[PDB]
C-alpha cells in the first residue's frame, strides 16, 4: 500500500457535462494520518471544450489557478469593476476567496485543462463554490432569500425577479459561448 | 496602547436608513496583532441591509439594542 | 451538498455568526444597533449583491449576464437599476 | 436547526451577584463542526451596577475589551507600576494575557455592560481567570502554596499571612465601591 | 477548581509550567536547571512576593483593602517584610 | 548562524541565593524564528525562587544538576 | 496525578550502545489533553562517551541543540561544502531540517550530554532521522532504491556500490573515533 | 522503524505526494512534463545524493566517510566521482 | 497582482536530459502570501532525475504529459 499515491480514480467528479468537467481530489488525509500537514489543501481539475464558459461564481477559498493545457480568458469581478486576463499554457494566478469569476476557453480546436490548488481557511479541507445561476444540480443562492427580502432589496415585484434571474435557465454550470 | 472608539472615524456606509462604522487591522495596530476587525451597525426601524458577503472575515454579530431579522444563506 | 437558509429574529444579547462567503442580509425590526467582531479580518472586502454601489452582479458584462441568467442581458441590467439606494434600503413590504 | 445562532440562554453564567454578573458563551464548535475556525475564541459579557468594582485578577488569554453601555475605569497592573484608563461607550482596548487588572463602574445611575472577546493560546477554547481574592466561590490561588513556601516568600509568620490576605473576605468577585 | 501540583525533581526529570500558572521552586540541594519556553515572544514575568517586580505591591491601598481580608495598610506592610527579590532564603 | 552561550549575557536576576540567565527571541535571531526562549537557573541549596508566573510563555524545565521541590498552582 | 510531570522513565530509548545513547521523550499530549499547545514539540537527549562519533544523518525537523555537559564538535554538511562548530557546555545552536550533520565528543575523559529540542512541521509530533549508514537497527536509506536507479545515478556497477556504501558496516549509529 | 520503498508508474493526471526530507528519484518512461506545488516552501533547499553538483555526500570528509561507509574514504570518494552529470542523467540500464 | 508563467525565468537545472523551472515565495509576492513554491519539470525519455530530497517543502507532483517511474523512500 502506497499512501502518498493518488490515481485519477480518486477524483470525485463535481460536475460532468458534454462540454467539460470539474473534479475534486479526496482529502489528502482521508485514508492516512501521514499527511496531516496537507489537510487544508484540496486539488481540483477543470476541463472544457472549445468555446465554453464556466458561469460566474465565487469560492470560499483562495485558489491558485494553473493552466495545464490550452489557452483561457479569466475575468475577475470586483464590486468596483472587473479585470480580464489572458492565460497561456503554463500561466498561473491567484484568485482571492470571495472574488466572483468566470472562465472562458476562446480557442476553437484546443481543449482547456486547468489545475486549481485551493487553500482553505473557513472550514479546513472544505472548499465551497457559490453559483449565481440556477441549474438542475443546484438553484441560485439568491433564491434562498425570502420574497420580502428580495423585493425590498432589488426594489421590484417578485415574479419579475424570479423570471429575470432566479428561474432555472442553463442545464449546467458549463455552457457554450455563442 | 490606548483605547480607541468604534465611531472615531467616519462611517464607511451612511444613509437615511443606516450607518456602518468599521475599524480594520490595517488602520489600528492593536487590532492587526489579533487579525480582528470591529464594526458598529446602526439602522432605523424598517431599514434593510441588502444581501452581501465578506470575502475573508467570519463575523460574530451581537445584538446590543433592538431586534433584527437576519437571513443567512449557506451551502452545506 | 445542498442550499439552505438560516433565518432568525435576534433580541438584545443574542449572537449570530456569519461565515465568510456566506450571503447575508438583515432587516431592522425596530431601531437597531449591533456590534460585530470579525476574525481573519486582514484584507476583508465586502461584496454586495443588490443596490447601486459595489454591486458585483452589475459588473458582469451583458453578453455573459444573458448566459448566466434566465432573463436577457438588457432585462437583467434594468432590474439591477431599479434600486437607487446602496447598502441600506427601505425594507417595507 | 441553525448552528450559527447563539441566543442569550446559551451563555453559561460564571458568577451572578446582586451587583453584577459575568457570563461565558459556550464554545462556538460545541454543537457543530461548522465553526472549527472559531475554536480559539470565547465570548464573555460583563454587567455591573453603579459604584461597583471587579476585583483584580489576570487572565491566561488576550482580551479585547469593548464597552457596550455605560462608562468605566480600567486599571492595568504592571510589575513596574500601573496604567489607568477611562472608557466610554464604544471604546475598545486590548488587555494582554497575564496582566492583572480591575474594572470600576464610577457612574452613580447608569449600569455598565462590557463585551470581552478572548483569544486563547495556552489551552485552545479555554479561558481561565486567576483571582487574588479569596471568596466563597474560590479561594485565593496564593493559598494553594504550602505554609513553608509562603513564610519564606513573604518573610512573615503564616497565621499573619492568612489573616491579612488569604482569609475569605469578600462575598464575591464583584463588590461595591465605598 | 483550584489545584496544587507539587513534586520533587531529580536529575533528568522534567516539569512543564503553563503560562499564567503561578509557580515556585526550592533548591533541595545546589541546583542547576535549563528551561525552554515556547510562545516566547513578549513574555513578561510577574512576581507575587519579593521586593522588585511584585505586581501585588502596585495595587493602590484603597483597592487592596477591598480585595484582601486585611486592611490596605496591613497588606502593604506584609508585602514590605521580604527585603529580597526573586530568590530568597527558603529556610523554615 | 553561530553557537551562542546561555551565560553569554549578564543574568537578569542575581542574588546570594540564585542567578537566572535568559535569552529571548528579541535578542537572538535564531531563537526568534522559532519563537523560543532559553534560560539557565542556578540556585544554592536552601534558596527559594518565589511565586511568580509567565504571561505568555510555557516553560519546559529540565533538572540538569541537583534536586528541586517545585510547587505549581493551576486552575482546571 | 500530575500531568505536567515527566520523569526519566518516560523517555523511550531510541538507541543504546556501549558508547552512548539517544532517547526520545513521549509526546507531551500523549496522556493529557492539557498540553495540546506543545503537540508540535519533542524532546530528545543524547549522551556519548569520550572519542565517539554519531554518524551523519539529517532530521525531518528543526533542532535546537543544547550542550548540557561536556564539549562537542558539530559539523553541518551543506551541498556546497560544510561548517564546523566547537560547542562548549552551555552553547546552543539551531540545526535546520534536512541538514545532514554529525556529532563528535573530542574529550578523552569527560562525557557528552546534549538536549535536543525538536520543532516538527512535516508530521506534527513526529520526528524522523535518516542515517546514511547501514547498521543492524536499520539499513541505509540509499539501499531502498532499485538496482537500476542506483546504477544510473552513481554510474557504477551495483555490486561495487553495494560493497562501497550499502553493505552493513558499523554495529550502531554511535561509533568510536580512532 | 522499518525503511520502506514506494514505487509507482504515473500516467497523465496522476499525482504523487513527496514529503520533505524523504529521498526521491524518478525516471522519464517517455518524454515527461510535470508540475509541482510545494507547501511550506519558504527556505526550502534541495539536497542531492548522487551526481556532481550539490551532492551532500561528497562534502563529508574522508576520515568520517570511511567511518560511516563499509568502503574506505578513498574508495567512497572515487565512486562519487564516476557520475560526471548533475541532477538529470541517462537512466539507461 | 497579474499572471506569471512557470517558465518565465531561466531554469534552475538544465541538461541534455531535462530541465527544472522553479518559482519560490522569495521571488514572487503572490506565492509568498501562500508560502507555496511551483515548478515545471521537463525530461527526455530515458532521463533519470537523481536521488535527492527537499529540506522543508512537501511537493505535490502532477503528471501532465508522459509516464514517470518514481521511487520514493520513507521510514
Amino acid at each position: 500500500n502506497n499512501p502518498y499515491l493518488f490515481r485519477s480514480n480518486k477524483f470525485l467528479t463535481l460536475f460532468k457535462n458534454q462540454h467539460g468537467s470539474l473534479r475534486l481530489l479526496q482529502r489528502f488525509n482521508e485514508d492516512t494520518e501521514k499527511l496531516e500537514n496537507l489537510r487544508d489543501y484540496r486539488v481540483l481539475e477543470y476541463c472544457s471544450k472549445p468555446n465554453t464558459l464556466l458561469l460566474p461564481h465565487h469560492s470560499d477559498s483562495d485558489l491558485l489557478v494553473l493552466v495545464l493545457e490550452g489557452q483561457a480568458i479569466l475575468v475577475l469581478v470586483n464590486p468596483d469593476g472587473r479585470d480580464t486576463y489572458k492565460l497561456d499554457q503554463g500561466d498561473a494566478i491567484k484568485i482571492q476567496a470571495g472574488t466572483p469569476f468566470y472562465l472562458i476557453n476562446p480557442d476553437n480546436n484546443q481543449n482547456l485543462r486547468i489545475l486549481k490548488f485551493a487553500i482553505t481557511f473557513r472550514r479546513p479541507g472544505t472548499v465551497e463554490d457559490f453559483f449565481l445561476s440556477s441549474t438542475k444540480r443546484l438553484p441560485s443562492y439568491l433564491s434562498a432569500f425570502s420574497k420580502n427580502f428580495l423585493e425590498a432589496s432589488y426594489d421590484s415585484p417578485y415574479d419579475e425577479i424570479e423570471q429575470t434571474l432566479l428561474q432555472e435557465e442553463q442545464e449546467g454550470v458549463i455552457v457554450k459561448m455563442p | 496602547d490606548k483605547p480607541f472608539n468604534l465611531r472615531s472615524r467616519d462611517p464607511i456606509y451612511s444613509n437615511n436608513y443606516g450607518k456602518l462604522y468599521e475599524i480594520t487591522p490595517e488602520k489600528n495596530s492593536q487590532l492587526r496583532d489579533l487579525d480582528i476587525l470591529l464594526n458598529c451597525l446602526q439602522m432605523n426601524e424598517g431599514a434593510l441591509f441588502v444581501p452581501h458577503y465578506n470575502s475573508r472575515a467570519t463575523v460574530i454579530l451581537v445584538a446590543n439594542e433592538g431586534r433584527a431579522e437576519v437571513e443567512l444563506v449557506g451551502l452545506e | 451538498m445542498q442550499l439552505r437558509r438560516y433565518a432568525a429574529t435576534l433580541s438584545e444579547g443574542d449572537i449570530i455568526v456569519i461565515p465568510s462567503s456566506f450571503p447575508v442580509a438583515l432587516k431592522a425590526a425596530s431601531d437597531l444597533n449591533m456590534v460585530g467582531i470579525g476574525v481573519n479580518a486582514e484584507n476583508n472586502e465586502r461584496n454586495f449583491l443588490a443596490g447601486h454601489k459595489e454591486n458585483v452582479i452589475r459588473q458582469i458584462p451583458r453578453q455573459v449576464s444573458d448566459l448566466t441568467f434566465p432573463g436577457s442581458g438588457e432585462e437583467v441590467e434594468e432590474l439591477l437599476e431599479n434600486q437607487k439606494e446602496s447598502y441600506f434600503v427601505d425594507g417595507q413590504p
